[PDB]
């Protein structure tokens, strides 16, 4: 059974530490269980008023900046807005190269949330101490591939590295780690301790790689600096050499997520089977991404080969098209001045006016977005869904291998274990995909290197870009009056997510998956963690 | 013993967290299992919550003392409530941190001189560390800077001292030399061979982006030296340089693609 112990009463757990930004999480127990909660978010920067006057082509720049974490979404995302604004139509090698350097983002990303952000809520690296190393390398050779770093002799390098750090008295950035001492909430066998943690600081390495090779076609990592309107000014990023650099780099990097990641991932969720059962929401939203056609917003959510939709209810049989015209904002529970409820992004508003710390009626620094009155989870288990009940063939073969290996039904993945096995899932098929993406761009851009297509500045109008970032669907919005921004609003998956109550008092996805979140020990709410962090927050993306 | 580093991260974009670890002389994790003790960062610590407060007043109480890396700016406007952790504002967190830190080092243009958030109109008031405190502050700026340059300075700090500094705070060791005067491009300069446009053939054959608004010639930094992630940077993609390292650059530099 799940442990859980017989608290009643409040807790709060601020800062949210292993995600990106400032998020203070309030929720009320009642023996032993989250029964109300609270998703506040604490830092505000603006860059929608900060944009405001401003030349629309500078608007990637300032918008990169929403994000070092997600870095290029925004810059991508702002870009495909002020496309659709001037009605430029991208060469074909700009879709190709702004789409690939989409997927070394989802890689990098994916990869440090599982190992560096997600792990240590599932990983008592302190347990690994006590791992018999031999024992360690013959149980990993049986869940994954064989390789050297599984051996005993570097298992047991690792437990070594290890036990000299943890007997110096300096933890570190595991100082007051919940796992100290033991905790009931961590199942894991010290072996699959030892096996993740090495994994762990090889991921510290396999990161690098990653953001190497979205470098070659993005200039630089983090804040890429190779977009422009109309297309992109990388010329060289369609050459020989770099994209022979960029395929290995690339082939590294997917091994890593074959080989450890996904393994890692199996092994920890059969031994947290009961997690299937906890964190569930309903509604999903995807607007798709990795399309084979960019030249507007709906051909966009047309064409994307990761599909774009919407499921409502949990109905798998149903997956609506999106519909931009229905999604909203509210502000009725956040810190914006009132009058702001129901704004369609194209009429957003943006007017901060902060009350004070946890003021039940004004709570968070972002915006409540709704699509037809429904709160939506967006992300990895959104595109997961849409793509299954689509009948995606690899989202199809990839998901029922999952769903084998752990033995359970599609509903299971109605849940945080769900969650973050999707992420999983998703990263696996980029990686199957980057090759033949890869030869698409390398053959094209050695026929013919047109990468960025003549426009121009009209004195007004609107605009709308499109894009599923590694946490969900990303919508920049433009007007453009006097040639200059009149408004630009940013609709962010985090704001998605992890936003607050909507003007009826509906609970964001975050804050409904809480519900029902077991408490083994109050004073190391874990179990808080593990929900939390399975939507991958992104504060600083949320709130812009 | 390995010298104690605090962490804070105030109002920014983790951008700066990022760009750290991407250094490989050393790799992040020979850095803080060898030379160093992360004592405090809200990005990668275990600890959430009270448990992560309590390993900041730990680090902060720790008799061997510790140095202070800050990113972002800090949002001052109505108390310093717009931006908080644990309760508490940013910037009366980082002004307590700051007055018994060894030194500080302000990683990133936001907490260097505001950033961003601080750009017109600076809705949340937000100020440098520098400013916002009042004390002198290494500066390692850029969005995000080079981890070269970070951890550099960090190296040198624990080991040798404190680097000489430009007029800005910047160690002339990574910031002495302006992009443009270390740029391949600047034969093309010279030669008056500029792209017009980035569906040009002058762009296409690699002219200077002079004309399409490059702030190479104004920015202090090492990037066409080093590199990003050991095999690009901006102007070798084909775009222009944003002066990125500049203080209060997005309103000094922009329009970004003009030199007006
Ligand atoms: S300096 Fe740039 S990269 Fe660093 S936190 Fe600020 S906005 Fe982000
Ligand atoms: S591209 Fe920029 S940095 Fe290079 S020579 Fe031209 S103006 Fe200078
Ligand atoms: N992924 C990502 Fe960042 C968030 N939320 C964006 O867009
Ligand atoms: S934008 Fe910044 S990263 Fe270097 S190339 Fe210019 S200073
Ligand atoms: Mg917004
Ligand atoms: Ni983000």
């Amino acid at each position: 059974p799940t442990p859980q112990s017989t608290f009643t009463g409040p807790i709060v757990v601020d800062p949210i530490t292993r995600i990106e930004g400032h998020l203070r999480i309030m929720v009320e127990v009642e023996n032993g269980k989250v029964k109300d909660a609270w998703s506040s978010s604490q830092l505000f920067r603006g860059l929608e008023i900060i944009l405001k006057g401003r030349d629309p082509r500078d608007a990637q720049h300032f918008t990169q900046r929403a994000c070092g974490v997600c870095t290029y979404v925004h810059a991508l995302a702002s870009s495909r807005c002020v496309d659709d604004a001037v009605k430029v139509s991208i060469p074909a090698n700009a879709r190709m190269m702004r789409n690939l350097v989409m997927a070394s983002q989802y890689l990098h990303d994916h990869l440090v949330h599982f190992y560096h952000l997600h792990a240590l809520d599932w990983v008592d690296v302190t347990a690994a101490l006590k791992a018999d190393p031999n024992k360690a390398a013959k149980l990993a050779a049986s869940i994954a591939p064989a390789r050297p770093g599984n051996s005993a002799k570097a298992l047991k390098a690792v437990q070594d590295k290890l036990k000299a750090f943890v007997e110096s008295g300096q933890l570190g950035i595991f100082t007051n780690a919940y796992f100290l001492g033991g905790h009931k909430a961590y199942y894991l066998p010290p072996e699959v301790d030892l096996i993740a943690t090495a994994h762990y600081l090889e991921a510290l390495h396999m990161q690098v790689k990653a953001a190497s090779a979205m470098a070659i076609l993005g200039g630089k990592n983090p804040h890429t600096q190779f977009t422009v309107v109309g297309g992109c000014s990388n010329y060289q990023g369609l050459t020989k050499d770099p994209l022979a650099n960029y395929l290995a780099l690339s082939k590294e990097v997917c091994q890593f997520v074959n080989e450890c990641y996904i393994p890692d991932l199996l092994a920890v969720a059969g031994f947290y089977k009961d997690w299937g059962g906890i964190g569930g929401t309903s509604n999903y939203l995807a607007f798709g991404e990795f399309a084979t056609d960019d030249s507007s917003p709906e051909k966009h959510l047309a064409t994307s080969q990761f599909p774009s939709g919407v499921i409502t209810g949990r109905d798998l049989g149903k997956v609506d098209n999106v519909d931009l015209g229905a999604i909203y904002e509210d502000v009725k529970y956040s810190w914006y001045a009132p009058g702001g409820d129901g704004k369609h992004p194209y009429d957003g508003v943006t007017d901060p006016k902060y009350t004070k710390l946890d003021d039940k009626d004004h709570y968070s620094w972002m915006k409540a977005p709704r699509y037809k009155g429904k709160a939506m989870e967006v992300g990895p288990l959104a595109r997961t869904f849409i793509a299954y009940a689509k009948g995606q063939p690899d989202f199809k073969k990839v998901v029922d291998m999952v769903l084998g290996k752990l033995s359970v039904p599609a509903t299971a993945l109605h849940s945080t274990l769900g969650r973050t096995a999707a992420r999983g899932i998703e990263t696996a098929i980029v990686c199957a995909n980057m090759e033949k993406w890869i030869k698409e761009m390398a053959d094209s851009g050695a026929k013919d290197n047109t990468l960025c297509a003549k426009w121009e500045m009209p004195e007004e109008s609107k605009g709308v870009g499109l894009a599923d970032a590694p946490r969900g669907a990303l919508s920049h919005w433009i007007r453009i009056k006097g040639k200059k921004i009149d408004n630009f609003q940013l609709v962010v998956p985090s704001t998605w997510n992890l936003g607050p109550r909507g003007a009826q008092g509906d609970k964001s996805p975050v804050e409904e998956a809480l519900i029902g979140t077991p408490i083994a020990d109050p004073k190391r709410p874990v179990e808080i963690l593990r929900t939390v962090h399975a939507f991958d927050p992104c504060i600083a993306c949320g709130v812009h | 013993h390995r010298p104690s580093v605090v962490w804070l991260h105030n109002a920014e974009c983790t951008g700066c967290t990022e760009a750290a670890i991407r250094t490989i002389k050393p790799y992040i994790d020979a850095l803080i299992l060898d030379t160093i003790s992360l004592d405090y960062q809200e990005t990668i610590m275990a600890a959430a919550g009270e448990a992560a407060e309590a390993a900041l007043h730990q680090a902060l109480e720790g008799k061997d003392g510790y140095y202070l890396v800050v990113e972002g700016g800090l949002p001052t406007i109505d108390g310093g409530q717009w931006g908080m952790v644990a309760g508490h504002p940013m910037i009366e967190t980082t002004k307590k941190a700051a007055a018994k830190a060894k030194g500080i080092i302000c990683i990133g243009t936001c907490s260097a001189y505001g950033g961003v958030q601080k750009a017109k109109p600076n809705p949340s008031q937000a100020k440098g560390v520098s400013e916002a405190l009042g004390v002198k502050t290494i500066n390692i700026p850029g969005c995000p800077p080079n981890p070269i340059n970070f951890v550099g300075a960090v190296v040198h700090v624990l080991t040798k001292g404190i680097p000489d500094l430009d007029e800005n705070g910047r160690p002339k060791l990574f910031y002495g030399e302006l992009v443009h005067d270390n740029c391949p491009r600047l034969p093309h300069f010279e030669a008056s061979e500029f792209a017009p446009s980035f569906d040009s053939e002058e762009a296409k054959k690699g002219f200077c982006l002079y004309e399409l608004g490059c702030k190479g010639p104004v920015t202090y930094n090492n990037c066409p030296k080093v590199l990003f992630n050991q095999v690009n940077w901006p102007v070798q993609a084909g775009h222009p340089c944003l002066g990125c390292s500049e203080p209060d650059f997005w309103d000094t530099m922009t329009p970004f693609y003009e030199q007006g």
